[PDB]
């Protein structure tokens, strides 16, 4: 009403995904909210479970407006993701902090002109180990790619030694850069 | 109520001079959190300016205000408020008081300006701009 919020510099959506065996994986995948301000994003984050309580099997996914978080969406089929596997230990201790990390590079826009290669990001609550994944336009663009990589590693406080991946959908589906 | 962060007390006022900027703060209770005051000034990143937790009385600043900036608040008027003795040219800038998100509030407000700049606040006011000039 009177409040002025802080515009982002693009229009997101979070999705929700609830894993029942009896449905399809597209059916499974609901778009919960639509957010384009630092205000309510923060409202969203406030007003949903944080990821280390979310039931196993259950994923969110932030991505650009208009773009489905998916391999099919045109945005996407050509692309690959920036992957963060964390063991069963790091549900407690890491997984929060870093989907929070990776929600703000995104809303951030805090890899410089190579966020316009960002389309989002997915976390995979799951028995076997937890995944966190930024997932960009297209595999083949290494100055994009490369750059997102190291950023995102040096903003997650990753040490040097634990080594990231960065996997094309097409190859998902059926490492092309690591740091 | 509405959640409003409205700061005041800006204007031009020449090297030396002093000013005491007020943000009348609604929505939220200023007990429940910590408050920071920030300034934006041209061709300059956002820089964090001081920090008050109303609840405890704790405060901290930046090195570039310590001894001339006094950060502090009314509870019962919601307010927070920054005292500014003998003003200088680099002391030029918008003035905002911002709420760090719960989610970041236990990084340094130095690491979360530096890392998230406006990003890390989920409520912050348009500011007031204070004016350090001679000439
Ligand atoms: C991201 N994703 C997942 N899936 C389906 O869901 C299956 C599981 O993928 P995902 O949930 O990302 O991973 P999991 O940790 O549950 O299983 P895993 O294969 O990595 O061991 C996958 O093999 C597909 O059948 C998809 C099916 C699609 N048509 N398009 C997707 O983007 C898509």
């Amino acid at each position: 009403e009177h409040y002025i919020k802080h515009p982002l510099q693009n229009r997101w959506a979070l999705w929700f995904f609830k894993n029942d065996k009896s449905k399809t994986w597209q059916a499974n995948l609901r778009l919960i909210s639509k957010f384009d301000t630092v205000e309510d994003f923060w409202a969203l984050y406030n007003h949903i479970q944080l990821s280390s309580n979310l039931m196993p099997g259950c994923d969110y996914s932030l991505f650009k407006d208009g773009i489905e978080p998916m391999w099919e969406d045109e945005k996407n089929k050509r692309g690959g993701r920036w992957l963060i596997t964390l063991n069963k230990q790091q549900r407690r201790s890491d997984l929060d902090r870093f989907w929070l990390e990776t929600l703000l590079c995104l809303i951030g826009e805090s890899f410089d002109d190579y966020s316009d290669d960002v389309c989002g990001a997915v976390v995979n609550v799951r028995a076997k180990g937890d995944k966190i994944a930024i997932w960009t336009t297209e595999c083949e663009n290494r100055e994009a790619v490369t750059h997102i990589g190291r950023v995102y590693k040096e903003r997650l406080g990753l040490p040097p030694k634990i080594v990231i991946g960065y996997q094309s959908h097409a190859d998902t589906a059926t490492n092309r850069f690591v740091v | 109520s509405e959640v409003q962060l409205v700061e005041s007390g800006g204007g031009l006022v020449q090297p030396g001079g002093s000013l005491r900027l007020s943000s009348a703060i609604s929505g939220f209770s200023i007990s429940s959190t910590s408050i920071d005051w920030v300034r934006q000034a041209p061709g300059k990143g956002l820089e964090w300016v001081a920090r008050i937790s109303p609840s405890s009385g704790s405060t901290s600043y930046a090195d570039s205000v310590k001894g001339r900036f006094t950060i502090s608040a009314d509870t019962s008027k919601n307010t927070v408020y920054l005292q500014m003795n003998s003003l200088r040219a680099e002391d030029t800038a918008v003035y905002y008081t911002g709420r760090v998100a719960k989610d970041l509030n236990s990084s340094s407000p130095s690491f979360v300006v530096n890392t998230y700049s406006s990003f890390g606040f989920d409520y912050r006011g348009q500011g007031t701009l204070v004016t350090v000039s001679s000439g």
